[PDB]
RNA sequence: GUGAACUAUGCCUGGGCAGGGCGAAGCCAGAGGAAACUCUGGUGGAGGUCCGUAGCGGUCCUGACGUGCAAAUCGGUCGUC
RNA sequence: CUCUGGCAUGUUGGAACAAUGUAGGUAAGGGAAGUCGGCAAGCCGGAUCCGUAACUUCGGGAUAAGGAUUGGCUCUAAGG
RNA sequence: AAAUGCCUCGUCAUCUAAUUAGUGACGCGCAUGAAUGGAUGAACGAGAUUCCCACUGUCCCUACCUACUAUCCAGCGAAAC
RNA sequence: GACGUCGCUUUUUGAUCCUUCGAUGUCGGCUCUUCCUAUCAUUGUGAAGCAGAAUUCACCAAGCGUUGGAUUGUUCACCCACUAAUAGGGAACGUGAGCUGGGUUUAGACCGUCGUGAGACAGGUUAGUUUUACCCUACUGAUGAUGUGUUGUUGCCAUGGUAAUCCUGCUCAGUACGAGAGGAACCGCAGGUUCAGACAUUUGGUGUAUGUGCUUGGCUGAGGAGCCAAUGGGGCGAAGCUACCAUCUGUGGGAUUAUGACUGAACGCCUCUAAGUCAGAAUCCCGCCCAGGCGGAACGAUACGGCAGCGCCGCGGAGCCU
């Protein structure tokens, strides 16, 4: 009978086997809608989690309560080098689904990219691709690869791109690439064919990829909790402090007779570590990384025009528990999955951006770079030492 | 894009942090963190806390 | 125009807040808040900017026995205002008013939330300051 | 028929019970009254007196444990001392 | 807390530090709205100086209630 | 309308925003009442009940930390059913 | 909808005694899930003694929501208040190896009535031990298994789950409507509630980094440096974890239901219906999102410095088992 008084429902059913993720990456699962009227494009992207900072801006809201005044939001620093395409493999649609039907990979595959084929580099002989670079370089092998090219035109439908992360250029311990499907939209299969084998072992960057303030998906892997009760995995209530075998479970699971413990109770398990796929992010800032022309220059990270100033976009002691940003990154506003260090996933939208808290242009006003590994009170070392001035070890020196 | 001063401290506070404290009496104050805070709230006086601008312009350490 | 946006509550039902105008009563007492559909077992709270339904437990003795609606103008708990500043005030404050907002009494002691000064245009007048 | 080696109660003969609070009668002095006496300050150390050890007991957590350390125990909190 | 005396952690060790426990803490803002019920926890606490109500069998209540002070160091008086 | 009143959440007052609770009254009291003791008490109570102040994770609404477990291993190794 | 009359339901209480007395834990609350619809609100509609606003009666409809308290052990009840609304039920009158133990319902005790009494009371009162999971299944997560020669990378999607919800303010507009009093709606804009998934830049919490100051008692002859007091206490505190106590995000189609229609017979007229068309929704199905089959795919590399294996080209041969 009658559970006496409404209560919603405690987490959501649309989420759950509530497992470890199987993959690390995080799987797209879905790309944008193809309409061949657009130029050829990619889709979607490949960063690595920096940390967080927050920045202030004037926002441009009518009607709103903080039109035309300034507030201070909470943006995430994703760092992406260019990806460098490697392969491309066509899908053809079946009545069964999409099938893969061809894939071609380019001569001179990087260290890297090899280092994803295997499981351990160190003891391998790296043999990996050999005998296919011996057919691209071959003339027999060569007209067998344009007949493949040439088969992939006249029957596949999807093309995808193969590319992966280039990871020397990153603070990280891990040597090892990531590769990725990409997506390519927006033309004819011939049109998209030669265009990817022109982009064939190649670098694309992520201005190329993506805008400035256009909305994108962020997937990834949730930070990784363990094994957790149920108030921590599903936010039940926490029984009364006199309760004999323990607080913290949830206290009925189902009634009698359906004689089962339904798959609807909460129970204790796996908290975190699940992919996940937010939508709605909006890009703040697409950096420019640490080119040198001379004396080399790092204000085109967070310079605004309205500072000046000449400090890149990492804090004080760098980023906690990642490194520094000698990259193109990419700033988006508010929180992301996954902890520092953990790849995402980054892909264009798959709705029509038409509203007003969207199709909006931002211009930043300023971008914060105080310590994170305390409560950090100055922006560069200049600042600093002008407010101290000089010490006892400056001194001595 | 204001930076004001702490009133412990007498540090600048960037537009994201510390707290801002309205007493009955009208008066606001600005504080860079809790330190600062508990420091003024347990009545301290900032010219006798050693690493305060208002301690070091008293003591000449400028 | 304008809606407020939502601040941190920590002010739940069985509050005591002082009066903070000159109506003679000194209690403020939550027993509700206006606007609240709830929750199981969830305590409605109030922030500045909140109507709420209060008695006044010591004060003048023509008002001490009642319901008033009333408007809560300071709140000790720290709330952000999207500016990035958290600001949080000294105590807990509210006025006594009647249902379309006008106040029962003439004179505040004390300052009032801007977030309640933009939206009660009549209790913003009988300020001293906006803090 | 056998048991008061546990426990119940009487008797006999032994042993034991920090430190503090309140301050009964008795007593000394000073002051006021015609007396009767009264007031003030000390002193003194009574009580099935109070706080609280050892001891004795066992309130509550309806705590632990509950195929236990234990066929009734443990911890904190307690009653009396 | 330490000395004399005694011991080897109470019938085993190692490695990790999940949930649930058992025991112990802390917690913004509210302050019993929790619950049958303030259960449990918390508050208070020693001493010194003030100041103590109703009621009463005049003994008490009574540490009623309430308030202030309290460290270190250098002295000055008084008490044989 | 009591540790005694069915009707009964009796009626009025007070206490709260709201009280089958509490207290003060009322009394044709199912079925109160005078050593089957009646009515009162100061002091006392690990006795039952109500309210207020203070206080708090009892709650809003949970979180974090520590010890011993649980966990995994080496040795040892039951029982209920 | 009177007098009458036909039903349904098993959320009432009876009637019965079929099952259980070598035992199915007996009230209520708390917690948590799911279902129903006889719909309170919200979506889409039809009707009115529907001018507007408010309301009432029906239909498709159970997707989503349905609260915080005072008193009582209460289920019920009644009141305060908020709300879009505070709908009604079921699941062994759901749920005690989940709790609690206030009630009832052992043994102690008091009162009233009854009894000569021992004692009784479906009358009141007070105090009264709530045990076991390590088995199987279910469920929640975690390894693995099964073929593709081995192994890796990149992928597809069968199937299973599924999610968003409601409300204010501005404008419309003091306009339509209405004599007046009053008084809407669509588009749009700005936010909020409830829920979901995250996250830690900031604010807050934690804090044995046992980090750094202070400090009590003791101890190392003192200084200095330290230690002990089951974390000695206290102040501040990095990292990490964590809060509607901070911050971010939450979406598109198709067939259609009620209904309103088009053409148009039956019935030389008419008719949404018979044949044939249309619009149509918090429903349903799918997308998006989560998982990824004793389900598939594309591609890579495929075993010696020695006798040492493997693959392909042979009908190339001789045969064996199954
Ligand atoms: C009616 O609520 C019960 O269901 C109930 C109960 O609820 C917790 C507790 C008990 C407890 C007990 C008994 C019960 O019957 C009993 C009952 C029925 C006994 O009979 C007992 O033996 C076990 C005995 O024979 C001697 C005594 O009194 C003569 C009891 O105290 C006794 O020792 C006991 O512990
Ligand atoms: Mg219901
Ligand atoms: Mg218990
Ligand atoms: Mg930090
Ligand atoms: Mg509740
Ligand atoms: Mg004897
Ligand atoms: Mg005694
Ligand atoms: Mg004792
Ligand atoms: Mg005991
Ligand atoms: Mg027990
Ligand atoms: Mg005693
Ligand atoms: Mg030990
Ligand atoms: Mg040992
Ligand atoms: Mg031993
Ligand atoms: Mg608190
Ligand atoms: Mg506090
Ligand atoms: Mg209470
Ligand atoms: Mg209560
Ligand atoms: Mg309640
Ligand atoms: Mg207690
Ligand atoms: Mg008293
Ligand atoms: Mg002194
Ligand atoms: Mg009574
Ligand atoms: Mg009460
Ligand atoms: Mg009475
Ligand atoms: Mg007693
Ligand atoms: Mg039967
Ligand atoms: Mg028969
Ligand atoms: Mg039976
Ligand atoms: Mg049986
Ligand atoms: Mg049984
Ligand atoms: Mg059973
Ligand atoms: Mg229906
Ligand atoms: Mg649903
Ligand atoms: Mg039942
Ligand atoms: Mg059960
Ligand atoms: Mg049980
Ligand atoms: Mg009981
Ligand atoms: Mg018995
Ligand atoms: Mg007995
Ligand atoms: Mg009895
Ligand atoms: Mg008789
Ligand atoms: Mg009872
Ligand atoms: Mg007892
Ligand atoms: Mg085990
Ligand atoms: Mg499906
Ligand atoms: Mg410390
Ligand atoms: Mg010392
Ligand atoms: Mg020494
Ligand atoms: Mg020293
Ligand atoms: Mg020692
Ligand atoms: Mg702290
Ligand atoms: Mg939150
Ligand atoms: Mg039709
Ligand atoms: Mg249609
Ligand atoms: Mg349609």
């Amino acid at each position: 009978s009658h559970r006496k008084f409404s209560a919603p429902r405690h987490g959501s059913l649309g989420f759950l086997p509530r497992k470890r993720s199987s993959r690390h990456r995080g799987k797209v699962k879905s790309f944008p809608k193809d309409d061949p009227s657009k130029p050829v494009h990619l889709t979607a992207f490949l960063g690595y989690k920096a940390g967080m900072t927050h920045i202030v801006r004037e926002v441009d809201r009518p009607g709103s309560k903080v039109n035309k005044k300034e507030v201070v939001e909470a943006v995430t620093i994703v760092e992406t080098p260019p990806m460098v395409v490697v392969g491309i493999v066509g899908y053809v649609e079946t009545p069964r689904g999409l099938r893969t039907f061809k894939t071609v990979f380019a001569e001179h595959i990087s260290d890297e990219c090899k280092r994803r084929f295997y499981k351990n580099w160190h003891k391998s002989k790296k043999k990996a691709f050999t005998k296919y670079c011996k057919k691209w370089q071959d003339e027999d092998g060569k007209k067998q690869l344009e007949k493949d090219f040439s088969s992939m035109k006249k029957y596949c439908q999807v093309i995808r791109v193969i590319a992966h992360t280039q990871m020397r250029l990153l603070p990280l311990r891990q040597k090892k690439a990531h590769l990725m499907e990409i997506q390519v939209n927006g033309g004819t299969v011939a049109e998209k064919l030669d265009w990817a084998r022109e982009r064939l072992e190649q670098q694309v960057p992520v201005n190329q990829v993506f805008g400035q303030d256009e909305m994108i998906d962020v997937i990834g892997v949730t930070k990784g909790k363990g094994y957790k009760g149920v108030t921590s995995r599903w936010h039940t209530k926490k029984l009364p402090r006199k309760t004999h075998r323990g607080l913290r479970k949830v206290a009925c699971i189902g009634a009698w007779h359906p004689a089962r413990v339904a798959f609807s109770v909460a129970r204790a398990g796996q908290k975190g570590y699940h992919h996940r796929t937010e939508i709605n992010k909006k890009i703040y800032k697409i950096g420019q990384g640490y080119l040198i022309k001379d004396g080399k220059l790092i204000k085109n990270n967070a310079s605004t025009d309205y500072d000046l100033s000449d400090k890149s976009i990492n804090p004080l002691g760098g980023f906690v528990h990642y490194g520094e940003v000698t990259n193109d990154f990419v700033m988006l506003k508010g929180c992301v999955v996954g902890t520092k260090k953990r790849v995402l996933t980054l892909r264009k939208s798959l709705l029509v951006q038409t509203k007003r808290r969207a199709l909006e242009k931002i211009d930043l006003k300023f971008i914060d770079t105080t310590s994170k590994f305390g409560h950090g009170r100055f922006q560069t070392m200049e600042e600093k030492k002008a407010f101290m001035g000089p010490l006892k070890k400056d001194r001595i020196a | 894009m204001k930076v004001e001063l702490c009133s412990f401290s007498g540090y600048k506070i960037y537009p994201g942090h510390g707290r801002r404290y309205a007493r009955t009496d009208g008066k606001v104050f600005q504080f860079l963190n809790a330190k600062c805070e508990s420091a003024f709230l347990s009545k301290r006086n900032p010219r006798q806390i050693n690493w305060t601008v208002l301690y070091r312009r008293k003591h000449k350490k400028g | 125009s304008g809606a407020k946006f939502r601040i941190s509550l920590g002010l739940p039902v069985g509050a005591v807040i002082n009066c903070a105008d000159n109506t003679g009563a000194k209690n403020l007492y939550i027993i509700s808040v206006k606007g609240i559909k709830g929750r199981l077992n969830r305590l409605p709270a109030a922030g500045v900017g909140d109507m709420v339904m209060a008695t006044v437990k010591k004060g003048k003795p023509e008002l001490r026995k009642k319901v008033h609606p009333a408007v809560v103008i300071r709140q000790r708990k720290s709330y952000r205002r999207k500016d990035g500043v958290f600001l949080y005030f000294e105590d807990n404050a509210g006025v006594i008013v009647n249902n379309k907002g006008e106040m029962k009494g003439s004179a505040i002691t004390g300052p009032v939330a801007k977030e309640c000064a933009d939206l009660w245009p009549r209790i913003a007048s009988n300020a001293g300051s906006i803090a």
